[PDB]
């Protein structure tokens, strides 16, 4: 309403009636989580995309304002028609349109991987529409993908520019610094996974081949972050394949966690001497630097039936010992925050029944 | 206090090795103290300050691609011994500390 006379002054009021639409929309099927990264209770949203998304999603789609513009649910002020096309639209309505064809190997970001991950999904599904239009698939469905990446020295740490060539065909990656390749890496034993902190660059990939009870860790990265996504999806496309023929019978539900795995906890912790530690699954590593080629020792950890405990304190403030049928092994921790997680992560390994090829890797340790 | 090219083979004639002085200029600009020249390096691209009180910092210019240990920095970040440091496209660098 307005006020009688000369000045004649709109008052507009406390209402707020059209960011409490947006709001009841928030518990409409489907609107539960992060419609990118499924982080729970969303309070932000695009209204182009139609999507209701978390705080960090949202800086993301700032980014790409030719498709995304963000409000926030609750501080921002929303136009009639935005509302109604959230209302018209949301997170189911989007993967029916933006994740209509998403490869089964293809790796969906948890909220916790690197902004990489996260940053390329976003970009992927609404951006480029890789996922309305499988010809944009083509980088890692074609099952042969060459280029050069820059790839760590082994020990002289510097990154240098190297051909790579992943080949379903032959079932490998290689590379070459040439005529036959420097190395031929059998994907059977491949895992990939993004450790940008530790490599020191936003897209730095760690693979590792397992050949001999020895894991080489080879550190990669591309100047350009859709073709390090492409090298890992199509990684894990050659992953699939391969194990889809080196059993069948098994389930692409049951066969897609294995494609790669990220480790549960890294860090450093004394053994007295620092040491860099990785939990990948049962294998606890540890390194002189965290970019060595080669663990300087490993340690099996099996289960609370094979005669492995883990525990608090010694015989570095917090100490977890891993007691094991031959020896036991003291490790000092720095907080307890860690030592928390450290010790949560192994006991992982203690519960669970150990597989037959975990016998194998234990008998060698 | 010294950066070393991390992406510089040891093989070839590259230059391997670029000293900080107490106020570093980093850019493309015949001004800056370190020049650079490659994809997305802005004539001044960056700063690094070492301090009397001992410690080495990185202040980014605004409107420019700068990550340190593999995360984006856009305000001024205190830099220890063996950080890595990116700068545009490949300007990829180690620091060492005395
Ligand atoms: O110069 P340098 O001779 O000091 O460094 C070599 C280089 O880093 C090689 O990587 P690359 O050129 O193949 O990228 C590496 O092989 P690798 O490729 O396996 O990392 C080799 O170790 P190695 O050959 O592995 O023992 C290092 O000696
Ligand atoms: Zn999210």
């Amino acid at each position: 309403h307005h006020s009688s006379g000369r000045e004649n002054l709109y008052f507009q009021g406390m209402a707020k009636e059209r960011r409490r639409a947006v709001l009841e929309l928030l518990q409409r099927p489907g609107n539960a989580r992060c419609a990118d990264c499924g982080a729970p209770d969303p309070d932000w949203a695009s209204y182009t995309l139609g999507v209701f998304i978390c705080l960090s999603c949202s800086g993301i789609h700032r980014n790409i304002p030719q498709v995304s513009k963000v409000k926030s649910v609750r501080l921002d002020a929303w136009e009639e028609a935005q509302v109604e096309f959230m209302a018209s639209h949301g997170n189911d309505a989007a993967r029916a349109r933006f994740e209509s064809k998403v490869p089964s190997f293809y790796y969906r970001p948890t909220p916790s991987d690197c902004q990489l991950l996260r940053e390329q999904w976003i970009r992927a599904k609404y951006e480029r529409q890789e996922f309305i239009y499988p010809e944009k698939q083509e980088p890692y469905s074609a099952g042969y993908r060459e280029g050069f990446l820059w790839k760590r020295g082994r020990d002289n740490g510097q990154f240098l520019s190297r051909k790579f060539v992943l080949t379903e065909r032959e079932g490998a990656l290689k590379y070459f610094n040439a005529k036959e390749p420097k190395a031929v890496m059998k994907i059977e034993h491949l895992n990939a996974t993004f450790q940008p902190a530790k490599i020191g660059h936003p897209h730095g990939l760690q693979v590792t081949y397992l050949k001999d009870n020895s894991t080489r860790n080879i550190f990669i990265y591309h100047e350009d972050g859709k073709e390090i996504v492409d090298w890992f999806n199509a990684l894990r496309a050659a992953r699939f394949h391969y194990l889809q023929v080196a059993f069948p019978g098994a389930s692409d539900a049951d066969l897609v966690p294995k494609l790669s795995r990220n480790y549960l906890k890294e860090g450093y912790m004394e053994k007295f001497r620092k040491r860099w530690f990785t939990m990948d699954d049962r294998r606890l590593m540890y390194f002189k630097d965290p970019l060595d080629a080669f663990a300087r020792g490993e340690v099996f950890i099996g289960s609370k039936e094979s005669g492995y405990t883990v525990l608090h304190g010694f015989p570095w403030p917090h100490g977890i010992t891993i007691v094991t049928p031959d020896r036991k092994f003291l490790f000092a921790c720095e907080t307890e925050s860690d030592q928390r997680e450290w010790v949560a992560a192994f006991q992982k390994a203690v519960d669970r029944p150990m597989l037959p090829q975990e016998y194998a890797v234990e008998a060698h340790f | 206090c010294f950066l070393v090219n991390l992406n510089a083979d040891p093989a070839l004639n590259e230059l391997l090795v670029y000293y900080l002085k107490e106020h570093t200029l980093i850019g493309s600009a015949n001004s800056q103290d370190i020049q650079l020249c490659g994809m997305g390096i802005l004539p001044e691209h960056c700063i690094i300050d070492i301090t009397s009180e001992g410690q080495v910092m990185l202040t980014p210019q605004k409107n420019t691609r700068t990550f340190v240990n593999g995360s984006s920095v856009s305000s001024p970040i205190q830099l220890h011994h063996g950080d890595r440091i990116l700068w545009g496209n490949n300007h990829f660098f180690r620091l060492n500390l005395p």
